[PDB]
């Protein structure tokens, strides 16, 4: 049904989502600071233990992506009555992966976070074709012909949807 | 196992204030939002606001805000709705309903019955009436009686009466049922009439 | 808030027929229209949402359409369980039900089998059983005075299989003004009845 999918006990899904994510990442080299442009791998796969679809007093509803040597992309949900968002985009990136990063003076893992723009109402899907931009410390996520949609109680997208202002 | 329990049924006194409760269970709480409709003879179905549980955000309707409060309990699952001012037309059955905004997903609680009365519980005085026979059951305070012919077993022909609002703010009813003229010797019948609020169970076999 | 005005009010129609229900929405309601179905004693049920799309469980006599502000309910053939009060329901902005249709079975007309039954205070009461039309007229008359203002009527809603109604009518009499009379009549007027029919004591 969709790139990324969260499901629930009863097989259902609670997040679904479509992006192809492109990534910028300044780091650290031996021989001076480095940009580094990639994107989110064709076999990038959502990791079952970690994402959640919210736990009664717990916790959140939250997808996460694990790709190449040691890297997680997380959306964290929130919401109210009628509206939802992405609260906290967090970006976990190993420095000791030699093909992101060649020649970096730290071996060190990462983690960047940030409040995004991706907004929607609910029972609406977020919609964002010209791709939406978030900016963390070093990082910046461009996340291309994005379809997302949390607080689901169906594996498939709602017809109505919430666009990005950069779509208009 | 989606469930909503409702509290049970409240008689309030003009003027008072009432708070209903709704227990929920077999779904994520935080997940969806939990909505108040009314359903009375008078206006029909009312939606009066919904509240989001986990945030307490809660949407009121132009006609329900203000005269209705709801607040949520994450702790225990337990949604509320508080009315003030009770009024006669206040008199009706509230639903608790689990949805975002889609009905496709909505889950309707079984409902709580609010009487605004300042009536006093009072049981009911059952007094007995092809054959017709019967039993009226009068002057009860307030709404429900349960009424049966033979503990459930004479079901076909059976009319029970809505009960009828009289002047003294009492309530009146009664329960009929057409059996062949042959069988009146032979086959006796006993109505089994239950008013729960006032505890009350008469059982009368009905004979001229 | 959206305003849901729902036509008509009320309306009766055989088994078999075409019921068609409106409901105009105060502004574009982008389809979030939804149709229920209420029965009493009974949380009301789903019958169409998304404007057309029939709910699981429902039979496929039911049918919605509509679009912008106008939006319709069809019943293409009409079943003697379909008598209920339906409701449009917008949910594009917060949630409107709309006023209500009570649906009533039309059906061949039945006379009422009439039965009175004898009475602190005094209470006669007075039975008319499984007529058609709903339409009926009960008369009190203690030695032929018309007894006005001192009796509560109460009906039955249709039966699931006849769609026939029932009719008790109550005289609350003071045991004083009571003791007095003795002639106490109940006279029933309908259709089924070539003449009013008295029943008495």
């Amino acid at each position: 049904m969709a790139m990324f999918m969260v499901k629930n006990g009863n097989g259902t899904a609670c997040i679904m989502a479509n992006f192809s994510a492109a990534f910028s990442v300044n780091y650290d080299t031996k021989s001076g600071p480095k940009n580094m442009t990639f994107d989110l791998p064709s076999d990038a796969t959502v990791v079952l233990n970690r994402s959640s679809c919210g736990k009664e007093n717990t916790s959140d509803p939250s997808l996460v992506i694990a790709f190449g040597r040691g890297h997680t992309l997380t959306l964290n949900f929130t919401r109210n009555a009628t509206r939802y968002s992405v609260q906290l985009m967090s970006f976990v990136y190993n420095l000791s992966d030699t093909h992101l990063f060649p020649n970096a003076s730290s071996k060190e893992i990462k983690t960047v976070e940030s409040i995004t723009d991706i907004r929607a109402d609910i029972d609406k899907k977020y919609r964002c074709v010209s791709g939406t931009q978030v900016h963390m410390n070093n990082v910046t996520v461009t996340l291309h012909d994005a379809t997302i949609q949390a607080y689901l109680s169906n594996s498939s997208f709602s017809r109505g949807e919430t666009r990005c202002e950069q779509d208009r | 196992q989606v469930q909503l329990v409702q509290s049970g049924a409240e008689v309030k006194k003009p003027g008072s204030s009432v708070k209903v409760s709704c227990k929920a269970s077999g779904y994520i709480f935080t997940n969806y939002n939990i909505h108040w409709v009314k359903k009375s003879p008078g206006q029909g179905l009312e939606w009066i606001g919904a509240i989001y549980p986990g945030n307490g955000d809660a949407p009121y309707s132009q006609k329900f805000q203000g005269k209705a409060t709801l607040t949520a309990d994450t702790s225990t699952s337990t949604t509320y709705m508080e009315l003030s001012s009770l009024r006669s037309e206040d008199t009706a059955v509230y639903y608790c309903v689990r949805a975002n905004w889609d009905v496709a997903f909505a889950y309707w609680g079984q409902g709580t019955l609010v009487t605004v009365s300042s009536a006093s519980t009072k049981g009911p005085s059952v007094f007995p009436l092809t054959a017709a026979l019967g039993c009226l059951v009068k002057d009860y305070f307030p709404e429900p009686v349960t009424v049966s012919w033979n503990s459930g077993a004479l079901t076909s022909g059976v009319h029970t009466f809505p009960a009828v609002l009289q002047s003294s703010g009492l309530y009146s009813l009664s329960s009929v049922v057409t059996v062949p003229s042959s069988s009146l010797g032979t086959q006796t019948y006993i109505c089994n009439v239950n008013h729960k609020p006032s505890n009350t169970k008469v059982d009368k076999k009905v004979e001229p | 808030d959206i305003q849901m005005t729902q036509s008509p009010s009320s309306l009766s129609a055989s088994v078999g027929d075409r019921v068609t229900i409106t409901c105009k929405a105060s502004q574009d309601i982008d389809r979030y229209m939804a149709w229920y179905q209420d029965k009493p004693g009974k949380a009301p049920r789903l019958l169409i949402h998304d404007t057309s799309t029939l709910q699981s469980g429902v039979p496929s006599r039911f049918s919605g359409s509509g679009s912008g502000r106008d939006y319709t309910l069809t019943i293409s053939n009409l079943e003697p369980e379909d008598f209920a009060t339906y409701y449009c329901l917008q949910y594009d902005n917060l949630w409107t039900f709309g006023g209500g249709t009570k649906v009533e079975i039309k059906r061949t007309v039945a006379a009422p089998s009439v039965f009175i039954f004898p009475p602190g205070t005094a209470s006669v009461v007075c039975l008319l059983n499984n007529f058609y039309p709903r339409e009926a007229k009960v008369q009190w008359k203690v030695d032929n005075a018309l007894q006005s203002g001192n009796s509560q009527e109460s009906v039955t809603e249709q039966d699931s299989k006849d769609s026939t109604y029932s009719l008790s009518s109550t005289l609350t009499l003071s045991k004083a003004d009571y003791e007095k009379h003795k002639v106490y009549a109940c006279e029933v007027t309908h259709q089924g009845l070539s003449s009013p029919v008295t029943k008495s004591f």
